[PDB]
């Protein structure tokens, strides 16, 4: 039977469950966000001290590489908490009527935002064509760094190449990157903040898309 | 696009308002009745509330008149307003020609009045069906009056978001001339089959008149009889 | 965004909302109705519903009074409504002037009502296409009121979901003064003619009128004949 | 978005609802008049119909009084009504001063009616035009009565979609007091130059007066002569 | 969006729908008129139309009385609306003190009633301008009256498309006390110099009185000789 | 996009408008009342306010005749407006009958003038619920007018922010025919449970009535009592 | 004759036809989801666990390829799955009219989000053009993965090149698609439920786009 | 003469002309779309099973090219057929006027609709750039084949490359491509059978754009 | 003086000038079109009846140059012949006012359409970024062809290439293309058809924007 089947799922995907993630980002997720903010905000540094040559361009810089890992780790797991809150909403959208969806639009707006925070929690290099605030690094973070520091490796290594800058820039992939990751990460923070607040504000429509006691009034 | 106003027509020429508003009616518990040798009957179903209700106002059958009574479906508040014309207009209609003669003008009072609300702008339909059953001077009575305005006498129908399912049964299940008790029961079981798998019709009400009697309102012992 | 007020040209002059509820009677069944020799007749299609609706609340043939009756096609509820008020109508002309002398100023007054609220905002014509016949000073009579109050005499016509096929019948085999039975048949092939393949024709109510006589209504068994 | 309110100027001072109104005039058939020596005469086209039709009814001119008379143009709804209020005003206007005295302010009753209907929201002026005609005592009297209450006092002129072609014609064709049969023609004439290719001219309507006489429909034998 | 409504004054602090209907006067014909030694004068600009058309109600100029009469210009519809009401106003002034003693109070009555349609919703202003002139108690006469209700006693002033130009001229060239045939031609160039080259101003009616003399139309042929 | 007007049914057929006012109701203060032996009494929470606010005007609960008081909950502008009716109303039902005989039309009054409201443009509803509770002909009474117009007789029951939570206790714990003081405190219970943690119900305002005496309002020493 | 036609086309797409996909999508389709989660889930942790040299891009890691491939797979099933439910509502769009609508809405607001998932069921490589949320890999997961491996291994196998990164960027893509795979069914399940959820929630209008029992208000 | 030529053209595009489209899609058409749906639902599974070496990629799989075709073909016939009904259409679309267009939208969506069939009856490569569901293959299936095929062909014939996915890279544009053929002919199926639909729910107003006795009302 | 300049104008491209293209596009124009249709949908077969070897990439198809040509100039044709009446309504846009424009609309979208026309006309490579239909190859087709082609060529003659699709990519090309001739062609005739009514049912008020007798109302 029908009915069982939509109960069956809500179940499942209660609202609790959906309030835990809520919890553990006001929580665990925000200290590991500020963490890996301090982790690059000092690699970064750690790196700006330093003169470029032959040699930083022979082996990959390891503390950096940690430290984009935790991001893109941390994102992933950001991403899922995010998706459970979403199947909490998504699978309590009332019938689609034209009336009294003055709750609905709850749902929508703390969708939307969702969105928001997971799209900005998935990577994505450097498209150029979007002409909204360019995505954060984000998820492919990891990636995207060793594809543009691999190509001036090659030019650097091989005969190797005498440009001078071309040495620079390698310097400036390894920092321009750190920075990238606080820059995200303080972003993040922004971004969970708000969307705990939404929530936390919200919950009682988002469940209860709309009360009805219409044995009061029709009978 | 159309659905906004009481006076404006659709291009297929539908008053969606209006229509609206019998879906009003629609969101109202079941409740039918018909007449038999004799006398008509009418029964109502009431989803038990609140035992800090006085019973005696939560009644969906109302006695307009010792010969006549009606029962509504759909706003509560359009329910008790339409109710008082009822009674009301019974009354000038027994006070101009001596006595209630056809029970059928009161019924028009109603329809007339509840229809003009369904063709000037500034006001509302209401939302609000009723069953009206009684004896005049012809004898036993049953018309049901719509929110539209729209009356048509039967001899046995019914209001309610049961309604298609009631008449549905009775429209092949239904015999005239029944003796009382055995058309209350065919009712009763019509009635039942309307509700949805699981629920148990609890205590309706029912009421009764013959050919010169008085109406009688079956007190919840004799009606937890055919049960 | 024309078709919002019944107060409102178009850029090509149309009233729109006038025009939407002349669809609203294009909803309702076929009717029709001709003169021939020494009075007239009327043929209303009735798709037989639940046997629960007593019969003599369903007959769209309406006797206004001795000598004249009507049948609309519409909105069920402004169907009644003009109806009354052609019955009613009828008397004050009957009183004024001792005797309904021209049907005419009957359907005048009906026409006069109707079209009004076809040119106040406030207001929503009525859904409602009437045809009167019946035997005047003058003798036999045919008018067909339609929402916009517009009123034309006929020898026959029709209203309904069919008028357009039952005249383009009519209007290629229609024959004066036949002998009321003959006439009876040819109206009740043109209507036949009206329905969609596979539909059989039910039983559908008919009544005439001859000079010197009131009318009278074909009981389903005189009807049953021309089957 | 300011053809919307019968009430509302545009911005180079137009009201485009009343203009719509003239349009709905302009989807009417053809029909003009002139005065002549002693008297005047009135054309109307009509393309002929159903058969099932009363011809008494389909007459675009109207005697208002047996002195005056009037054709229309436009919503046949308004087109009775106003007609109405014409024989109406008629009377009033004859009893108040024994006799209608100047077909004048028969026409004004008319046009300040007309015009009130396209000041005020809430209403809609009439989609008709009315080409007034008769003897007075001043003599032959043409007027032509448009949607907005404007009227003007001609010796020929014409309403309906051919109007501009009618009236091309006669502006430079039309020599008053011409002997009734030869005005008649000429009429004849102009009407047919505003048909389109292909079509024929059938059998139009006529009427006319002569001081000291009152008006006569010409017989559709008499008018098959002009043809 | 606020130019929609009657009653809706914009952030300037403007009513653009009495502007716009100040406009609808802007499309009317050209008129003026110029009090002298011992009364006032009109001149109206009408460029000939039909043949078909009786000249006798084709004048922008009318006698409201003997000694006083008045020219439009704008809608023709609103334009014999209030002439009437001028005629009118005039008689009741004209019975309730003996006499129209004073020619201001009769456009007094006339700039208060079209006020009055540029202060309520639900109404429209009359598209029309009056220019009023004539011989009171007090002497030569001119008033013009615009469509908001606002009048102003001129020496000289005029009406319609040209206005402008014409006022342009009279104020630079117009001095008082002229000989009535010399403040007539004097208006005639005046006049002229409103229109666009190639135009050829065709006869304009024209009218005059003089204290203690009624007014006076000058005849198509003493109007032909100012050519 | 329907919630705009009191008069327009949305799609499912409900007056989101009217219901919005229920809505109103809730945000005021809760309050109940309940029969017993012989009597009624009533009960308001007040969340005591500025001492600059003389008592004697901020009770929740008013005598609208010395054996009849109400109660009301939500704006409170409306709160005054509504009770003046009441007391109004009891008045002239005083007079016409000699004596506020049944409650119930005191209270009938009230609810076709809030229904009213609800069915008509240009009005909003009032966004008030009242508890009426006395003693007439019959005994104890206890309604509970919504902004709807809907009455019912209880013999316990609430209004506010609480009523759900109140109700729910009662509709579970309340048992008739208590005495006075074990019926005061049920209540207070009752009442107490609907606050939310941390809240200490403060003192609230009390008044009851017993066949054959008046009302009698608990003063604030008699109520620290059962705190 | 005509009628007959419409007729025989919603005949053999009934609602049962369409209410099935449904039940299989609560059912058997959802665990084989959430199993090639689990096996991604893990077959990630399988790389991220190793260090890359010349042999890792000699052969293709097979264990990756049939992850992605019951991915493809997967995703190509709930498409048609989905087209079916769509040509269910399709066939019973009634004429177009411009009142009464109220049904219809409801058949299109239960496409447009059919839309969305098999939009996001079928793959689509970094376009770099959108601003919406990028599609998750989807069908053409398996092109793409091989494409953007493939170009890493001629760069390392042939000489072969020294850049330490283009190493560990081959690294990256084995990994990086592993998690692309999790997140983009962790995304499907969110969506399958909502669509099951909106469904079984319209079903009563999808079919019945308006009823009709005229004969009550106009006769 | 006017008039004429615009009957003219009406006459030789008649209701029974894409009328006659609309049956041949409700027969025939559809029969052969599922055809070439089992065709390469079966030649794909024909591939999946197997093994590539640099011998595959010195011959063209005919058998695919074969589904191929047969879809373009296809395709290229459902557009000119979708065509017909287009210009029967828009031949009938009345003079612009502001009111009494009631019907003239119905041509409108009618159209819009055949143009979402021939937009995906047409193809269109990868393109990247709109954000709405990509375009099915369509068309120009046959052509972006072997434009991918011969590409990963020089790579691996000519020395050639030692890249082992560049090798299974081959492997999956024959097989990607043959269910890239029955996704989008399950989709037509779909697309067609609501125009279908459609047409026949509104041809008597699609060719009666308003009708007009106007002899009634006025005179 | 001015007046007498808007004249001068307006003259020169009267009605009968624009109303004689609409005449040559019903005769004379229509044939070439279907003549060209005719022409490809043959020489397309012409091509697809063949195997291809070396030498095909030798020499330019010359039969296909001549199918392409004719379109390439029937486009053309119909292009100005379009402008043509472009100017003939552009030279008699009113007064720009806020009212009376009832006619003004009729010229935009008799306008509207002719671009439609005239732009499926034009040619344009497969820019890759519409999200509307692709535009018919049209105009510049004839270009397109050779340089899609000549890079095949090159690829093939220079040694020369193995790749046996880059064959049969060439063979594509001749008959793809020949294709997209009868396919763009098919389309115009549905475009000119449609504007041949468009305009025969308009042109009335095409060159009268708005009626004027303004002397009745206004005096």
């Amino acid at each position: 039977k029908r009915a069982a089947l939509i109960q069956n799922l809500r179940d499942s995907y209660t609202e609790t469950s959906s309030f835990a993630v809520i919890e553990e980002w006001a929580a665990g997720t925000l200290q590991e966000i500020e963490g890996i903010a301090k982790a690059a905000v000092e690699a970064h540094a750690t790196i700006r001290n330093s003169t470029y040559g032959r040699a930083q361009a022979e082996k990959s810089p390891e503390q950096l590489l940690g430290v984009l890992q935790r991001y893109q780790d941390l994102c992933h797991n950001v991403y899922c908490q995010a998706e459970t809150i979403r199947t909490v909403i998504a699978i309590r959208i009332p019938e689609h009527k034209e009336a009294d969806n003055l709750g609905v639009a709850v749902q929508h707006a703390v969708l939307k935002v969702i969105d928001e925070l997971e799209i900005k929690t998935l990577g994505s290099g450097e498209k150029s064509g979007s002409g909204g605030a360019p995505t954060p690094i984000g998820m492919y973070a990891l990636r995207e760094y060793l594809s543009a520091r691999s190509t001036v490796e090659d030019k650097l290594l091989g005969g190797g190449s005498q440009s001078p800058s071309l040495l620079l820039e390698l310097r400036q992939i390894d920092a321009d990157f750190m920075l990238k990751v606080e820059l995200a990460t303080t972003h993040l923070s922004t971004m969970v903040r708000a969307v705990i607040n939404a929530y936390l504000l919200n919950w009682k429509k988002l469940i209860q898309p709309r009360g009805g006691h219409l044995d009061v009034l029709y009978r | 696009a159309y659905d906004r106003a009481i006076t404006v027509f659709s291009p297929d020429g539908r008053l969606f308002q209006v229509e609206y508003a019998r879906e009003a009616v629609k969101k109202g518990s079941t409740a039918l009745g018909m007449k038999f040798a004799n006398g008509v009957l009418l029964i109502s179903d009431k989803k038990v509330r609140s035992r800090l209700i006085e019973q005696n106002s939560i009644e969906k059958i109302q006695l307009i008149d010792d010969y006549v009574a009606a029962v509504t479906s759909g706003l509560v508040a359009d329910a008790r307003v339409l109710v008082d014309f009822a009674r009301i207009s019974a009354q000038q209609e027994k006070v101009t020609y001596g006595s209630l003669v056809n029970i059928e003008n009161l019924v028009k009072r109603v329809a007339d009045q509840m229809q003009q609300y369904t063709q000037y702008g500034g006001v509302r339909p209401y939302g609000v069906s009723l069953i009206f059953a009684g004896i005049d001077q012809i004898g036993p009575r049953l018309f049901d009056c719509d929110p539209a305005g729209t009356i048509n006498e039967y001899k046995a129908t019914a209001i309610g978001s049961g309604k298609d399912a009631v008449v549905s049964f009775l429209e092949r299940e239904y015999k005239e001339n029944l003796p009382e008790k055995e058309a209350v029961t065919l009712g009763i079981k019509a009635l039942k089959s309307s509700l949805e798998e699981g629920e148990e019709l609890k205590a309706p009400e029912i009421a009764s008149i013959t050919v010169g009697n008085k109406y009688r309102i079956y007190d919840q012992e004799e009606v937890k009889k055919f049960l």
